[PDB]
Protein backbone atom coordinates (compact mmCIF):
# COMPACT_ATOMS: atom_id res chain seq x y z
CA UNK A 1 0.00 0.00 0.00
CA UNK A 2 1.35 3.48 -0.77
CA UNK A 3 0.38 6.49 0.61
CA UNK A 4 -0.65 8.97 -1.43
CA UNK A 5 -0.57 11.79 0.90
CA UNK A 6 -0.67 15.44 -0.38
CA UNK A 7 2.11 17.05 1.41
CA UNK A 8 2.93 20.57 0.66
CA UNK A 9 7.09 21.53 0.28
CA UNK A 10 8.77 24.65 -0.01
CA UNK A 11 12.39 25.20 -1.65
CA UNK A 12 14.72 25.89 -4.31
CA UNK A 13 12.76 23.92 -6.63
CA UNK A 14 9.47 24.95 -5.87
CA UNK A 15 10.34 28.73 -6.13
CA UNK A 16 11.79 27.37 -9.49
CA UNK A 17 8.73 25.77 -10.67
CA UNK A 18 6.16 28.21 -9.18
CA UNK A 19 7.99 31.01 -10.99
CA UNK A 20 8.06 28.25 -14.30
CA UNK A 21 4.29 28.16 -13.94
CA UNK A 22 3.84 31.46 -13.95
CA UNK A 23 5.78 32.86 -16.46
CA UNK A 24 5.66 30.39 -19.23
CA UNK A 25 2.04 29.32 -18.18
CA UNK A 26 1.82 25.55 -18.30
CA UNK A 27 0.23 23.28 -16.24
CA UNK A 28 2.10 20.46 -14.26
CA UNK A 29 1.72 17.29 -12.27
CA UNK A 30 4.08 17.46 -9.47
CA UNK A 31 4.90 14.05 -7.70
CA UNK A 32 7.68 12.66 -5.06
CA UNK A 33 7.87 9.41 -5.00
CA UNK A 34 10.08 7.49 -3.26
CA UNK A 35 12.66 6.25 -5.22
CA UNK A 36 16.56 5.09 -5.03
CA UNK A 37 19.90 7.69 -6.60
CA UNK A 38 21.47 9.13 -9.36
CA UNK A 39 22.03 6.56 -12.19
CA UNK A 40 24.58 6.18 -15.08
CA UNK A 41 25.55 3.57 -17.25
CA UNK A 42 26.64 1.48 -14.35
CA UNK A 43 26.05 -2.19 -16.03
CA UNK A 44 22.68 -0.37 -17.53
CA UNK A 45 21.04 0.26 -14.36
CA UNK A 46 18.65 3.33 -14.18
CA UNK A 47 17.28 3.74 -11.11
CA UNK A 48 15.79 7.07 -9.20
CA UNK A 49 14.90 10.06 -10.78
CA UNK A 50 17.79 10.49 -13.32
CA UNK A 51 16.93 6.89 -14.26
CA UNK A 52 12.96 7.61 -14.74
CA UNK A 53 14.28 11.41 -17.05
CA UNK A 54 16.34 9.04 -19.21
CA UNK A 55 13.35 7.33 -21.26
CA UNK A 56 11.27 9.56 -23.18
CA UNK A 57 7.36 10.34 -22.37
CA UNK A 58 8.97 12.45 -19.55
CA UNK A 59 8.05 16.06 -19.56
CA UNK A 60 10.76 17.90 -17.31
CA UNK A 61 12.30 17.43 -13.57
CA UNK A 62 12.68 20.42 -11.19
CA UNK A 63 15.70 18.70 -10.16
CA UNK A 64 18.99 19.92 -11.72
CA UNK A 65 21.81 17.88 -11.13
CA UNK A 66 25.75 18.20 -12.17
CA UNK A 67 26.34 17.89 -15.78
CA UNK A 68 27.39 14.49 -16.52
CA UNK A 69 28.48 12.34 -20.10
CA UNK A 70 25.44 9.78 -20.06
CA UNK A 71 23.19 12.28 -18.28
CA UNK A 72 23.86 14.75 -21.42
CA UNK A 73 24.07 12.38 -24.07
CA UNK A 74 21.02 10.98 -23.65
CA UNK A 75 19.09 13.63 -22.78
CA UNK A 76 19.69 17.53 -23.68
CA UNK A 77 19.89 19.27 -19.81
CA UNK A 78 19.09 23.45 -20.54
CA UNK A 79 20.99 26.22 -20.04
CA UNK A 80 23.28 25.79 -16.76
CA UNK A 81 22.01 28.47 -14.36
CA UNK A 82 24.38 28.42 -11.32
CA UNK A 83 28.08 27.96 -12.43
CA UNK A 84 29.38 25.76 -9.35
CA UNK A 85 31.55 22.98 -9.93
CA UNK A 86 32.97 19.65 -8.01
CA UNK A 87 35.24 21.13 -5.43
CA UNK A 88 36.74 19.86 -1.99
CA UNK A 89 35.78 21.17 1.11
CA UNK A 90 38.30 19.97 3.87
CA UNK A 91 36.73 19.94 7.53
CA UNK A 92 44.18 24.46 5.49
CA UNK A 93 47.63 23.75 3.82
CA UNK A 94 45.94 21.67 1.01
CA UNK A 95 46.16 23.04 -2.19
CA UNK A 96 42.35 21.71 -3.36
CA UNK A 97 42.58 18.49 -5.70
CA UNK A 98 46.46 19.10 -7.15
CA UNK A 99 47.91 18.22 -3.85
CA UNK A 100 50.71 15.29 -4.09
CA UNK A 101 48.97 13.89 -0.93
CA UNK A 102 46.23 12.13 -3.13
CA UNK A 103 48.68 10.54 -5.83
CA UNK A 104 51.03 8.86 -3.14
CA UNK A 105 48.53 8.24 0.01
CA UNK A 106 51.23 6.02 1.60
CA UNK A 107 53.77 8.19 3.18
CA UNK A 108 51.23 11.80 3.89
CA UNK A 109 47.65 11.24 3.80
CA UNK A 110 47.05 7.93 5.08
CA UNK A 111 44.04 6.09 3.41
CA UNK A 112 40.91 7.44 5.40
CA UNK A 113 37.11 7.97 4.32
CA UNK A 114 36.96 9.41 1.55
CA UNK A 115 34.26 8.30 -0.52
CA UNK A 116 31.23 10.40 -1.48
CA UNK A 117 27.81 9.19 -1.68
CA UNK A 118 26.88 6.02 -3.20
CA UNK A 119 26.14 6.08 -7.14
CA UNK A 120 26.77 9.75 -7.09
CA UNK A 121 28.20 11.84 -10.58
CA UNK A 122 31.13 12.38 -8.75
CA UNK A 123 32.22 8.78 -8.61
CA UNK A 124 31.59 8.85 -12.00
CA UNK A 125 33.88 11.61 -12.55
CA UNK A 126 36.53 10.39 -10.75
CA UNK A 127 36.40 6.77 -12.48
CA UNK A 128 36.84 8.85 -16.00
CA UNK A 129 39.75 10.92 -14.27
CA UNK A 130 41.68 8.86 -11.49
CA UNK A 131 41.06 4.84 -11.26
CA UNK A 132 42.75 4.74 -7.93
CA UNK A 133 41.26 7.68 -6.17
CA UNK A 134 37.95 6.04 -7.52
CA UNK A 135 38.97 2.65 -6.08
CA UNK A 136 39.72 4.54 -3.34
CA UNK A 137 36.46 5.92 -2.29
CA UNK A 138 34.73 2.90 -3.00
CA UNK A 139 36.60 0.92 -0.48
CA UNK A 140 35.95 3.83 1.73
CA UNK A 141 32.51 4.90 1.28
CA UNK A 142 30.37 6.58 3.90
CA UNK A 143 27.07 6.96 4.45
CA UNK A 144 24.32 9.90 3.19
CA UNK A 145 24.69 13.16 2.87
CA UNK A 146 22.98 14.06 6.69
CA UNK A 147 25.80 11.35 8.31
CA UNK A 148 28.22 13.16 6.09
CA UNK A 149 27.18 16.66 7.66
CA UNK A 150 27.47 14.61 11.32
CA UNK A 151 30.54 13.49 10.47
CA UNK A 152 31.75 16.53 9.52
CA UNK A 153 30.72 18.67 12.86
CA UNK A 154 32.16 15.66 14.40
CA UNK A 155 35.34 15.88 12.80
CA UNK A 156 35.96 12.43 11.94
CA UNK A 157 35.57 13.19 8.56
CA UNK A 158 38.64 14.19 6.94
CA UNK A 159 37.45 15.64 3.32
CA UNK A 160 34.60 15.72 1.89
CA UNK A 161 34.13 16.10 -2.36
CA UNK A 162 30.61 17.43 -3.87
CA UNK A 163 29.70 20.27 -5.45
CA UNK A 164 30.28 23.89 -5.02
CA UNK A 165 27.15 24.77 -4.20
CA UNK A 166 26.13 22.00 -1.88
CA UNK A 167 29.35 22.96 -0.13
CA UNK A 168 28.32 26.66 0.41
CA UNK A 169 25.00 25.51 1.31
CA UNK A 170 26.20 23.45 4.20
CA UNK A 171 28.76 26.13 5.63
CA UNK A 172 26.10 28.38 5.52
CA UNK A 173 24.84 26.88 8.53
CA UNK A 174 27.86 25.62 10.62
CA UNK A 175 28.30 25.06 13.97
CA UNK A 176 30.83 27.28 14.57
CA UNK A 177 32.65 27.69 10.95
CA UNK A 178 34.98 24.97 11.66
CA UNK A 179 35.43 23.16 8.00
CA UNK A 180 36.43 25.90 5.34
CA UNK A 181 36.25 25.20 1.70
CA UNK A 182 39.53 24.99 0.42
CA UNK A 183 39.48 26.34 -2.94
CA UNK A 184 36.29 27.25 -4.90
CA UNK A 185 34.32 24.95 -7.93
CA UNK A 186 36.02 26.34 -10.82
CA UNK A 187 39.15 24.48 -11.69
CA UNK A 188 38.60 20.74 -11.53
CA UNK A 189 35.39 20.61 -12.73
CA UNK A 190 33.31 23.35 -13.87
CA UNK A 191 30.08 22.25 -14.02
CA UNK A 192 26.85 23.23 -13.28
CA UNK A 193 22.49 22.50 -12.95
CA UNK A 194 20.87 21.63 -15.91
CA UNK A 195 17.11 21.19 -15.97
CA UNK A 196 16.31 17.50 -16.79
CA UNK A 197 14.65 17.89 -19.87
CA UNK A 198 13.36 15.52 -22.51
CA UNK A 199 15.26 14.55 -25.96
CA UNK A 200 13.99 16.63 -28.77
CA UNK A 201 10.93 17.93 -26.57
CA UNK A 202 8.74 21.64 -27.29
CA UNK A 203 9.28 22.17 -24.28
CA UNK A 204 13.06 22.80 -24.27
CA UNK A 205 12.88 26.13 -26.28
CA UNK A 206 10.47 27.76 -23.97
CA UNK A 207 12.54 26.49 -20.90
CA UNK A 208 15.67 27.55 -22.21
CA UNK A 209 14.15 31.33 -22.61
CA UNK A 210 12.41 31.40 -19.26
CA UNK A 211 15.80 30.58 -17.56
CA UNK A 212 17.68 33.13 -19.96
CA UNK A 213 15.49 35.65 -18.84
CA UNK A 214 15.37 34.84 -15.24
CA UNK A 215 18.88 34.98 -14.96
CA UNK A 216 18.91 37.86 -17.02
CA UNK A 217 16.32 40.63 -15.71
CA UNK A 218 19.20 41.83 -12.98
CA UNK A 219 17.34 39.64 -10.25
CA UNK A 220 20.75 36.87 -9.88
CA UNK A 221 21.72 38.78 -6.75
CA UNK A 222 18.27 39.17 -5.51
CA UNK A 223 18.30 35.14 -6.05
CA UNK A 224 21.52 35.10 -4.47
CA UNK A 225 20.86 37.28 -1.26
CA UNK A 226 17.79 35.24 -0.52
CA UNK A 227 18.81 31.40 -1.38
CA UNK A 228 22.17 31.53 0.34
CA UNK A 229 22.74 33.16 3.09
CA UNK A 230 26.12 32.19 4.48
CA UNK A 231 26.85 34.54 7.46
CA UNK A 232 30.47 33.18 8.39
CA UNK B 1 42.31 49.39 -19.26
CA UNK B 2 44.89 52.03 -20.40
CA UNK B 3 42.83 54.74 -18.85
CA UNK B 4 42.13 53.01 -15.73
CA UNK B 5 45.80 52.25 -15.27
CA UNK B 6 47.50 55.43 -15.75
CA UNK B 7 44.84 57.69 -12.66
CA UNK B 8 42.63 58.81 -15.51
CA UNK B 9 39.00 57.89 -14.66
CA UNK B 10 37.81 55.57 -11.45
CA UNK B 11 36.71 52.18 -12.05
CA UNK B 12 36.03 49.44 -14.65
CA UNK B 13 32.87 46.64 -15.02
CA UNK B 14 34.09 43.70 -17.19
CA UNK B 15 34.36 39.97 -16.93
CA UNK B 16 35.86 38.38 -13.52
CA UNK B 17 38.43 36.56 -14.96
CA UNK B 18 39.67 39.23 -17.43
CA UNK B 19 39.74 41.51 -14.11
CA UNK B 20 41.56 39.19 -12.05
CA UNK B 21 44.10 38.42 -14.68
CA UNK B 22 44.92 42.32 -14.73
CA UNK B 23 45.06 42.27 -11.06
CA UNK B 24 47.73 39.84 -11.39
CA UNK B 25 49.90 41.29 -13.89
CA UNK B 26 49.33 44.70 -12.86
CA UNK B 27 49.92 45.62 -9.25
CA UNK B 28 48.28 48.94 -9.44
CA UNK B 29 44.79 47.64 -10.77
CA UNK B 30 43.21 45.90 -7.39
CA UNK B 31 39.44 44.30 -8.62
CA UNK B 32 36.88 44.19 -5.98
CA UNK B 33 35.94 40.69 -4.41
CA UNK B 34 32.25 41.01 -4.60
CA UNK B 35 31.43 39.27 -7.72
CA UNK B 36 28.16 39.03 -9.16
CA UNK B 37 26.41 37.49 -12.34
CA UNK B 38 27.70 33.92 -12.20
CA UNK B 39 26.44 32.41 -15.48
CA UNK B 40 28.45 30.24 -17.75
CA UNK B 41 29.22 32.22 -21.00
CA UNK B 42 28.51 29.98 -24.11
CA UNK B 43 29.30 29.53 -27.21
CA UNK B 44 27.73 31.91 -29.87
CA UNK B 45 26.21 29.12 -32.57
CA UNK B 46 24.15 29.97 -35.56
CA UNK B 47 20.65 28.87 -36.11
CA UNK B 48 20.23 25.98 -38.43
CA UNK B 49 23.55 24.47 -38.26
CA UNK B 50 23.74 20.75 -38.41
CA UNK B 51 26.42 20.27 -35.72
CA UNK B 52 24.97 22.75 -33.09
CA UNK B 53 24.60 19.59 -30.35
CA UNK B 54 28.34 18.08 -31.94
CA UNK B 55 30.23 21.23 -31.08
CA UNK B 56 28.61 21.37 -27.46
CA UNK B 57 29.15 17.72 -26.82
CA UNK B 58 32.42 17.88 -27.77
CA UNK B 59 33.06 20.74 -25.45
CA UNK B 60 31.62 18.95 -22.69
CA UNK B 61 33.44 15.73 -22.84
CA UNK B 62 36.65 17.88 -23.43
CA UNK B 63 35.37 19.88 -20.02
CA UNK B 64 34.33 17.12 -18.22
CA UNK B 65 38.19 15.45 -18.23
CA UNK B 66 41.46 17.35 -16.33
CA UNK B 67 42.33 18.87 -19.72
CA UNK B 68 40.48 22.20 -20.02
CA UNK B 69 41.32 23.05 -16.35
CA UNK B 70 44.69 22.32 -16.37
CA UNK B 71 44.87 24.69 -19.60
CA UNK B 72 43.26 27.31 -17.92
CA UNK B 73 45.24 27.21 -14.80
CA UNK B 74 48.16 26.97 -16.83
CA UNK B 75 47.49 30.20 -19.24
CA UNK B 76 45.03 32.20 -17.87
CA UNK B 77 45.93 32.06 -14.15
CA UNK B 78 49.52 34.35 -14.39
CA UNK B 79 50.09 34.84 -10.82
CA UNK B 80 53.12 36.39 -9.78
CA UNK C 1 43.25 29.10 -25.19
CA UNK C 2 41.08 29.20 -28.01
CA UNK C 3 43.98 27.62 -30.54
CA UNK C 4 44.35 24.99 -28.10
CA UNK C 5 40.44 24.71 -28.02
CA UNK C 6 40.15 25.25 -31.48
CA UNK C 7 42.67 22.21 -32.38
CA UNK C 8 41.12 20.13 -29.39
CA UNK C 9 37.99 20.05 -31.56
CA UNK C 10 39.94 19.97 -34.93
CA UNK C 11 40.83 16.81 -33.38
CA UNK C 12 38.12 15.38 -31.92
CA UNK C 13 35.88 16.27 -34.80
CA UNK C 14 36.94 16.39 -38.86
CA UNK C 15 35.94 20.09 -39.07
CA UNK C 16 38.24 22.71 -40.65
CA UNK C 17 38.26 25.57 -38.71
CA UNK C 18 38.83 29.11 -39.95
CA UNK C 19 40.88 31.60 -37.54
CA UNK C 20 39.88 35.17 -38.90
CA UNK C 21 40.37 38.55 -36.81
CA UNK C 22 37.04 40.75 -36.71
CA UNK C 23 37.30 43.95 -38.85
CA UNK C 24 35.65 45.89 -36.04
CA UNK C 25 36.05 46.27 -32.44
CA UNK C 26 32.50 46.12 -30.52
CA UNK C 27 30.28 43.14 -30.17
CA UNK C 28 26.99 45.19 -31.23
CA UNK C 29 23.81 46.03 -29.87
CA UNK C 30 19.89 45.00 -30.78
CA UNK C 31 18.74 48.87 -31.67
CA UNK C 32 17.42 50.35 -34.55
CA UNK C 33 19.86 50.13 -36.98
CA UNK C 34 20.76 52.99 -40.09
CA UNK C 35 20.51 49.73 -42.27
CA UNK C 36 17.35 49.83 -43.57
CA UNK C 37 15.42 49.69 -39.81
CA UNK C 38 16.53 46.49 -39.43
CA UNK C 39 16.36 45.63 -35.30
CA UNK C 40 19.53 42.85 -35.09
CA UNK C 41 22.63 43.05 -33.78
CA UNK C 42 25.52 45.58 -35.67
CA UNK C 43 28.68 43.80 -35.19
CA UNK C 44 30.27 40.48 -35.44
CA UNK C 45 26.37 39.13 -34.37
CA UNK C 46 25.54 40.74 -37.26
CA UNK C 47 28.16 38.55 -39.56
CA UNK C 48 27.24 35.72 -37.99
CA UNK C 49 23.85 36.24 -39.35
CA UNK C 50 24.69 37.55 -43.00
CA UNK C 51 27.17 34.67 -43.04
CA UNK C 52 30.86 36.46 -42.83
CA UNK C 53 30.93 34.26 -39.65
CA UNK C 54 29.66 30.65 -38.68
CA UNK C 55 31.12 29.88 -34.87
CA UNK C 56 32.04 32.80 -32.46
CA UNK C 57 34.45 31.60 -30.12
CA UNK C 58 34.14 34.59 -27.85
CA UNK C 59 32.22 33.35 -24.73
CA UNK C 60 29.33 35.62 -25.12
CA UNK C 61 26.83 36.37 -22.41
CA UNK C 62 23.83 34.35 -22.68
CA UNK C 63 20.46 36.15 -22.47
CA UNK C 64 16.19 35.49 -23.80
CA UNK C 65 17.49 38.76 -26.39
Amino acid sequence: EGMNVKKCCKGFCIDILKKLSRTVKFTYDLYLVTNGKHGKKVNNVWNGMIGEVVYQRAVMAVGSLTINEERSEVVDFSVPFVETGISVMVSDQVTGLSDKKFQRPHDYSPPFRFGTVPNGSTERNIRNNYPYMHQYMTRFNQRGVEDALVSLKTGKLDAFIYDAAVLNYKAGRDEGCKLVTIGSGYIFASTGYGIALQKGSPWKRQIDLALLQFVGDGEMEELETLWLTGIC
Amino acid sequence: IQAVRDNKLHAFIWDSAVLEFEASQKCDLVTTGELFFRSGFGIGMRKDSPWKQNVSLSILKSHENGFMEDLDKTWVRYQE
Amino acid sequence: FCIDLLIKLARTMNFTYEVHLVADGKFGTQERVNNSNKKEWNGMMGELLSGQADMIVAPLTINNE
